[PDB]
RNA sequence: UUGAGCCUUGAUGUGUAGGAUAGGUGGGAGGCUUUGAAGUGUGGACGCCAGUCUGCAUGGAGCCGACCUUGAAAUACCACC
RNA sequence: CGCGGGGUGGAGCAGCCUGGUAGCUCGUCGGGCUCAUAACCCGAAGGUCGUCGGUUCAAAUCCGGCCCCCGCAACCA
RNA sequence: AAAAAUGUUCA
RNA sequence: GCCCGGAUAGCUCAGUCGGUAGAGCAGGGGAUUGAAAAUCCCCGUGUCCUUGGUUCGAUUCCGAGUCCGGGCACCA
RNA sequence: GGCGGCCCCCUGGACGAAGACUGACGCUCAGGUGCGAAAGCGUGGGGAGCAAACAGGAUUAGAUACCCUGGUAGUCCACGCCGUAAACGAUGUCGACUUGGAGGUUGUGCCCUUGAGGCGUGGCUUCCGGAGCUAACGCGUUAAGUCGACCGCCUGGGGAGUACGGCCGCAAGGUUAAAACUCAAAUGAAUUGACGGGGGCCCGCACAAGCGGUGGAGCAUGUGGUUUAAUUCGAUGCAACG
């Protein structure tokens, strides 16, 4: 526009010490409310803990920062001729976007509870059952093979 | 035009070929002719030298 | 096999295609490629990007003689002009050209009347 | 210049597994054929590129097949397809 | 008259050689877009299949009965 | 620099 | 009536000296969507016509059977 | 009007420079005569590319088009004809005069030539602009300024540069050139606003980027239509329809 517009910073999850975990409650926000959201977060977190005595946090991180978005098509003027310009994506916004997606992917896997979903779902890191693998085959398919420029 | 150079570079930046020299295209005498208004541009450039 | 060692490089960078051709010191055809064979749509087949890929597809076949040097002869306006160069340099082959041949006429025949649009 | 029928002299031989030189049957199992040392190292061959195939120098000293490995059998080697 | 072609949603046309199932294109119809509308956009409906009966489990469909319609000829002296 | 009409009479 | 060639996924067609039955296309399903599309993906279905035998797998090497197509006898 | 490679041959004009000569011998000009871009037409050749025409493909509702693929005559050459153009400086010709400024081009006189140069003076030619002229836009010493001589044409629009006829033309047509009837304007220039698929320039949930809705269903409620003795009345794109 003419100003970069954001808003206030949300607080890191205070009983596991982690901002990512708190931004994923927000993703699951139900009735407008964080409360009934945090339950299920924590329920499925434990599911993952049982199968994974080590960090079960690096099966979110790997999966989604393998996926590196880059494509859209715009246009701008250059030397008095406009040209249809392809535009790259900046590495920060790649991150920001990617964290959301996996957790968005739940409530459609046709289970009973968000337990059985987010548990079985999140555990994978590169063999995903979540939207992360399913966007790979479109992002790199497109790019630099049907994209004439950076 | 000839804008050749040796090594991996052999052309000149489009931008500086828009400065105190100009270059962007080169197919004048290989595309269709016109005569009335291509010569007026230069006359308007006599009003580019008015100050 | 034939131990070419300097392969004359034809390219015609047409707005509708980009051809790459490794020709002899006699100018005889050996190997070739285009973006259209590399395969995209039908109109991604000239783009600068498409033109880098194409120079490299070509390059792979004729390795078995061994080439090490180039005589780049650019030809035709139309894009992927320097997209091909970078592929070439980056491929075991070296610029030794100093002046290209493009054909430009003193002018005979009439070009089309073309689109009023 | 160049096809096709034979030979003669050369080259791969992948049935379940075995990476392949287990086409398939019979012959067939320890030390000289004066060459078989092996290895080191030069050259050519192959997606059997692993494996072997195949040139020459030192070595006339002695290879090494039960391979590796799988399998029901195991690969030396001589008919031979 | 006689040979031969055809009567199908409303229209222009398929399915009828070969008996079970009515489709296609067009309009019509509702609702949009638009300031309003063509254009455009989306979703419906709609045929005793020209009639009168014949055989059958089965008839727009096959064969006959009329009714126009349309077409090819109406032979030489 | 990505196709595209049309507006009954009267202050 | 013989002599050749053929029969593979919905469609259309490969192709193994005997490790395994695959492609291209249309369709559907998805990222899709100038409405709708056109652009981009992903598979799927098998005596590989029916019989058998070789066999540790064979359209995969092959007799036969049935069905089909070229070429030839063109036969009261 | 118009006229681009190179060389040759044949041939015109223009301009400046010094003198030398002629002795008003001159200027313009109805009619008339010659020249005329391009297309066309007639005769005869030639055929590369382009391309009327023409044939397909595409877009669109429709596409005798814009778009794409081809493509014939024609364009080219030799000969002849027809004679028009927004044939434009939209400015008749000739002559004489009237501020200036900068550029451009081309002759020629001169200056320690003492410079690559410095200063004159002629011919032609753009750009600027003064007075003045102009309705304004502007034009402005190469005038639309200020004068003269001579010609052409004009006298509201439509009807109409059509008809009729003559003339010219091979034709196509050209040239000359009306009238009946019909209208209250037609016309030029400039001014303001609005709008432009006009340009430049800048923002907003305008969009993008996100999230949650609606259209589906049932029910609540308004509204229209329809119906009824009445369904009282008004609201109507945003800017009427709990």
């Amino acid at each position: 526009r003419r100003r970069v517009i954001g808003q206030r910073k949300i607080l890191p999850d205070p009983k596991f010490g982690s901002e990512l975990l708190a931004k994923f409650v927000n993703i699951l926000m139900v009735d407008g409310k964080k409360s009934t959201a945090e339950s299920i977060v924590y329920s499925a977190l434990e599911t993952l803990a049982q199968r994974s005595g080590k960090s079960e946090l690096e099966a979110f991180e790997v999966a989604l920062e393998n996926v590196r978005p880059t494509v859209e098509v715009k246009s701008r003027r250059v030397g008095g001729s406009t040209y249809q310009v392809p535009v790259e994506v900046r590495p920060v916004r790649r991150n920001a976007l990617a964290m959301r997606w996996i957790v968005e992917a739940a409530r459609k896997r046709g289970d009973k509870s968000m337990a059985l979903r987010l548990a079985n779902e999140l555990s994978d890191a590169a063999e995903n059952k979540g939207t992360a693998v399913k966007k790979r085959e479109d992002v790199h398919r497109m790019a630099e093979a049907n994209k004439a420029f950076a | 035009i000839k804008v050749r150079e040796n090594e991996p570079f052999d052309v000149a930046l489009r931008r500086f070929k828009r400065s105190c020299e100009k270059a962007g295209v080169l197919a004048e005498v290989r595309r269709r002719e016109f005569y009335e208004k291509p010569t007026t541009e230069r006359k308007r450039a006599k009003a580019s030298a008015v100050k | 096999r034939k131990q070419v060692s300097d392969g004359v490089a034809h390219i015609h960078a047409s707005f509708n295609n980009t051809i790459v051709t490794i020709t002899d010191r006699q100018g005889n055809a050996l190997g070739w490629a285009t973006a259209g064979g590399s395969g995209f749509r039908g109109s991604r087949k000239s783009t600068p990007f498409a033109a880098q890929v194409a120079a490299e597809r070509c390059a792979d076949a004729v390795k078995e003689y061994g080439i090490k040097n180039l005589e780049v002869m650019v030809k035709g306006p139309g894009p992927g002009r320097e997209s091909t160069i970078r592929a070439l340099n980056a491929a075991g082959f070296r610029i030794t050209n100093i002046t290209d041949v493009t054909p430009i006429p003193h002018n005979g025949c009439r070009p089309p009347k073309k689109r009023r649009v």
